[PDB]
Parts: C-alpha cells; sequence; structure tokens
C-alpha cells in the first residue's frame, strides 16, 4: 500500500534526523 | 467558446479594476506568499499541467525538491547573503571575487535566461490561454498580450503591483482549487482519475504521411510508470536520479541566484521570519501536484484527441505545432470544465498574472542592461539616452521574444516544462557551481571563477544550441539528433555540467594563489563569524519553534514522496 511507504519514508527520515541530532550533541 | 455575456463582462471588469488600482497608485505570510508567486506563475501552471498530462505524476517531483532546496536557502545561503551585507547572488559574488568580468557575464547571461526561460515562457503561455479560449493564431495571441502588457505598464500596474501581486495570488488559487474540485467530480474524484489515467489515449493513430505511417502504442499510450515519481533510472522520463540530485542543483541557482526570490526572502524582519516564511512557501510548494500536475491527468483523461494528440497532421491542427499538444492541459481544463460565469475569471486573472509578470520582467531587464552593459560601454550614461536605450531595449527583446515562440512550442516534444528546465539546466549549474564553490573554498580566486563560468558557459551552449538546430520532436518523428547528445537526460547533463564547471574553477584557482583572508572576512561559510574588520573589494524559543516547524515541513515532504513513490 501507499501509505506505508508513507510511513516507511517518515519514519527513516525520523531516525536520520535523531541521528544527526545525536551527532550533533 | 467564452463569447457569451458571462465570460466578456467578467474579463473586462477584472481588467478595468486592475486598471484602476494601477491608476490610483498614479495619484511569516507576505514572506512566504511572496516567495511561492512564482511557481503561482501561469507559466508555472502550464508548463506543469502539460507534464503531468504527458508524462504522469513525476513532474511534482521537483516542486518537492525545490521545497527541500528552500529549506536549503533559508537555513544555508540567506545567512550568508546576511552575513556579507550582501542582497543578490551577483553581489555576493561580486563581493567576494571583486572585478568586473564576473558581473558582466552574469548580467549577460541573466538577460539571455530572462528572454529564454521566463519572457519567452510567459509570451508562449498566454499565448496558448489566448488560443484555447478564442481560438487565434499564436502570433495574434502575443500581440494581443503584449498589448495588454503595454497597457498594464503604462497605467502604472507596476507602480502598485503590491495591491495586484499578493493578491492576485489568492485568486489564482482559488480558481486553482475549484477548477482541480471541477475536474476531479467530472472525472469521478481521486480514485477515479487513477483508475481511468492509464486507460485514456488517442483514437486518432494512424496518420497519413507515408514516412509517419502507423503510430506505435509507446507514444499515444500513457506511461506505465504514471503513478509513480520514481521512474527508471536510465530509460525514464525524469529519471529520479536526476529529479533529486541533478534538479537541487537548478532549483538551488533559482531561488539562492533568481533576484525576485533573494530579494523577497531577504526582505523578512529577522532571520527566524525568513526561516518561517520559507516554511510556510514549502507547505504552499507541496500544492502543485494537486493543483497543476492531477488535473493535467484529468486533462488527458477528459480530452485525449486534443491533448494526447499524437499524429503530426491532428497535432498541428490542434496544437499549432506537430510535436505534440501537452501543453494545452491546463487551458482546455480552465476554457472547458468550469462555468460560463468563473470561467471568464480564471482566464482573466490567468492572464492577468501572466501580462504583470512580462511586465516586471520587462522592468528588471531594462534596468539590468542598462545599469550593466551600457552604463559600462558609454559611462556618459545620460537620463534620455538612459531611458531611450531602456525602451529600445524593451522593444529588442520583445522581438527576440516573438521569434522565439516557435522553439518554445516545439522545444522538448511540445513539453513547455521540459523546456523550461532543459534551458535552465543547460546554463545554471555552471554559475552555481562558481557560487557553491565560493560559499565553501576559500582557495577560489576572481579569474579562476570567471574562467570556470564561461567554460561552463562554452561546455553547456555544445548542448543547448545543436539540440535546438536539431529539433527535439517525439516517438513519431525523433529529432535527426547525435545520441551521445541528446539522448542524455537534461539533468544528468545538469549534473555533468555542474561537476565539469567545478572542475574547471578548481583547476584555474590553484594555478595562482588565494585571495587573502581580509578580502574572505564574513564572506565563506567557514569563516561568517570572526568580529574582525575588512578592507572590501570595490530566539530563545522561537528559533526552536521554527525549527520544529521546518521539521513537520520535512516530514509531511517525506511522507507525501513515499506516497506517490
Amino acid at each position: 500500500q501507499p501509505w506505508m511507504q508513507g510511513l516507511i519514508a517518515v519514519a527513516v527520515f525520523l531516525v536520520l534526523v535523531a541521528i544527526a541530532f545525536a551527532v550533533n550533541h | 467558446l467564452i463569447d457569451n455575456p458571462a465570460d466578456i463582462l467578467v474579463i473586462a471588469a477584472y481588467f478595468l479594476l486592475v486598471i484602476g488600482v494601477g491608476l490610483w497608485s498614479m495619484c511569516w505570510w507576505p514572506v512566504g506568499a511572496s516567495l511561492f508567486a512564482s511557481n503561482i506563475g501561469s507559466g508555472h501552471f502550464v508548463g506543469l499541467a502539460g507534464t503531468g498530462a504527458a508524462s504522469g505524476l513525476a513532474v511534482a517531483g521537483f516542486e518537492w525538491n525545490a521545497l527541500f532546496v528552500v529549506l536549503l536557502l533559508g537555513w544555508l545561503f540567506a545567512p550568508v547573503y546576511l552575513t556579507a551585507g550582501v542582497i543578490t547572488m551577483p553581489q555576493y559574488l561580486r563581493k567576494r571575487f571583486g572585478g568586473r568580468r564576473i558581473r558582466l557575464y552574469l548580467s549577460v547571461l541573466s538577460l539571455f535566461l530572462y528572454i529564454f526561460t521566463k519572457i519567452s515562457v510567459d509570451m508562449f503561455s498566454g499565448a496558448v490561454f489566448i488560443q484555447q479560449a478564442l481560438g487565434w493564431n499564436i502570433y495574434a495571441s502575443v500581440i494581443a498580450l503584449l498589448g495588454i502588457t503595454m497597457i498594464y505598464t503604462v497605467t502604472g500596474g507596476l507602480a502598485a503591483l503590491m495591491y495586484t501581486d499578493t493578491v492576485q495570488t489568492f485568486v489564482i488559487l482559488g480558481g486553482a482549487c475549484i477548477l482541480m474540485g471541477y475536474a476531479f467530480h467530472e472525472v469521478g474524484g481521486y480514485s477515479g482519475l487513477f483508475d481511468k489515467y492509464l486507460g485514456a489515449a488517442t483514437s486518432l493513430t494512424v496518420s497519413e504521411d507515408p514516412a509517419v505511417g502507423n503510430i506505435s502504442s509507446f507514444c499515444y499510450r500513457p506511461r506505465p510508470d504514471s503513478y509513480h515519481l520514481l521512474r527508471h533510472p536510465v530509460t525514464g522520463d525524469l529519471p529520479w536520479p536526476a529529479l533529486l540530485l541533478g534538479l537541487t542543483i537548478v532549483s538551488g541557482w533559482y531561488w539562492c541566484s533568481d533576484q525576485v526570490i533573494v530579494q523577497r526572502c531577504l526582505a523578512g524582519k529577522s532571520l527566524t521570519h525568513i526561516k518561517a516564511g520559507c516554511i510556510l512557501c514549502g507547505y504552499l510548494k507541496l500544492t502543485p501536484m494537486f493543483l497543476m500536475v492531477m488535473p493535467g491527468m484529468i486533462s488527458r483523461i477528459l480530452y485525449p484527441d486534443e491533448v494526447a494528440c499524437v499524429v503530426p497532421e491532428v497535432c498541428r491542427r490542434v496544437c499549432g505545432t506537430e510535436v505534440g499538444c501537452s501543453n494545452i492541459a491546463y487551458p482546455r481544463l480552465v476554457v472547458k470544465l468550469m462555468p460560463n460565469g468563473l470561467r471568464g475569471l480564471m482566464l482573466a486573472v490567468m492572464l492577468a498574472a501572466l501580462m504583470s509578470s512580462l511586465a516586471s520582467i520587462f522592468n528588471s531587464s531594462s534596468t539590468l542592461f542598462t545599469m550593466d552593459i551600457y552604463t559600462r560601454l558609454r559611462p556618459r550614461a545620460g537620463d534620455r539616452e538612459l531611458l531611450l536605450v531602456g525602451r529600445l531595449w524593451v522593444v529588442f527583446i520583445v522581438v527576440v521574444s516573438v521569434a522565439w515562440l516557435p522553439v518554445v512550442q516545439a522545444a522538448q516534444g511540445g513539453q513547455l516544462f521540459d523546456y523550461i528546465q532543459a534551458v535552465s539546466s543547460y546554463l545554471a549549474p555552471p554559475v552555481s557551481a562558481v557560487f557553491v564553490l565560493a560559499l565553501f573554498v576559500p582557495r577560489v580566486n576572481e579569474q579562476g571563477a570567471f574562467w570556470g563560468l564561461i567554460g561552463g558557459l562554452l561546455m553547456g551552449l555544445a548542448r543547448l544550441i545543436p539540440e535546438f538546430s536539431f529539433g527535439s520532436g517525439s516517438c513519431v518523428q525523433p529529432s535527426a539528433c547525435p545520441a551521445f547528445l541528446c539522448g542524455v537526460h537534461y539533468l544528468y547533463f545538469a549534473i555533468v555540467l555542474f561537476f565539469c564547471s567545478g572542475l574547471l574553477t578548481l583547476t584555474v584557482s590553484l594555478c595562482t594563489a588565494p585571495i587573502p583572508r581580509k578580502h574572505l572576512h564574513r564572506l565563506v561559510f567557514s569563516l561568517r563569524h570572526s568580529k574582525e574588520e575588512r578592507e572590501d573589494l570595490d530566539d530563545p524559543s522561537w528559533a526552536r519553534v521554527v525549527n520544529l516547524n521546518a521539521l513537520l515541513m520535512m516530514a509531511v515532504a517525506v511522507f507525501l514522496w513515499g506516497f506517490y513513490a
């Protein structure tokens, strides 16, 4: 389904943003 | 089919009110609205709708990568256009590099791109809108458009554009929303559109020219990958490795080097309000999919014989050109679907926007030419001479743009958006690479940057000139252009041109010594904050709120990207 791919992408980018914030910290 | 009292009356009323507003002057919301006003242009409408009708959904990835490039401007390039005290990109380049060769080349390039990607595009889009309404010829349509543009400029509308631009951005968006609703209702809705598009094709696909003969299914059938933004990376309408990467370059050049947006952006109280305006512009830059791209698909569904024309003769009779009627999708939608009353209002607001943009571009081009080319070729100047030169230049660009309408019409298989992006990508990536290198690496010298810019210009002309000389065409009559030169998607050529210009700039700059730091203070991104003077070359919680809003915007953008992947 398409909303599954949308949620997968959202989760992936949220994880990447959290990783970037941790690197900043 | 607008010749009914309901239509002419509203158009006349709208133009009269616009003139009166212009004549009267003779006697977070704003920043984002102004930022999006460029994408609200009717040229953008026509290009996006036509590309959607021709190919599918991928053309919206352009707009959403522009969202991600606006969240690059606000946080990376605006802060440097504020730490350097500079306003426009050419001004930053002059301040950082010095001299005048770079600025003169940038002025000439800006004039060329104004004539090609903006003036000619707006003239052609207005001509298409008028032809699809009054059934006129392209030359008559552009003549009428130019006349109304003259009325606009002389009634003083360009002196009251405040009250005719940022509130016309709500009439061309209410009309866009209403037309999207009407198109979806006519096609059965969201699910109806997505069920029907793939099965919409022309019925007249034989042609009587012996050379053309029978036409293959590949051309009059909608692309199998029409519902996916991620087209094949090699055989695709929008190779996704380019739609993402090779566009971030061109879109960065636009939103970071286009004087209109650069100054509209720097017109913010603080950097935390420029960021908010950019955020709102991004959210509003996600709308063009549903407002223009998918309505173009509905146009192809409802009018296949016209929009999906594949036969050269039928295409000449409908479009006016034998390549294809892709770029009449939105005009057909507007002139057919919407009611007889509001159709006139929609057409009037579209033409008013086109002619306002044309007037603004003419004024900007005249100012640029007079103050950057003739001002140097004749330092004596003189107000009378400058005014005469400006008017003569307006005449010259009008003539050249009118002589370019056939090329705009037949460019990139009749796809206006593809033409715009090809012309951009063939000339922008060089200046984009030079600007990025100047921002980041301080080793760049003035003569090295100029040589890189001119080399990129030459090697991009080596692809722009032959492409237009040999034509582009469609499957039915593919152009006799060299494969190695024409097959590569213009965005892949955009990346190649960017990297070649960067390599050339590095090669030239590495030959000589770097410019000292006294001329780099508060100019390089890595040396913005230094608290030292230069020799020249001639919050606590609001910031967190803005950052979180930017994160929400990126989350929504990636959600939509995955949904339509």
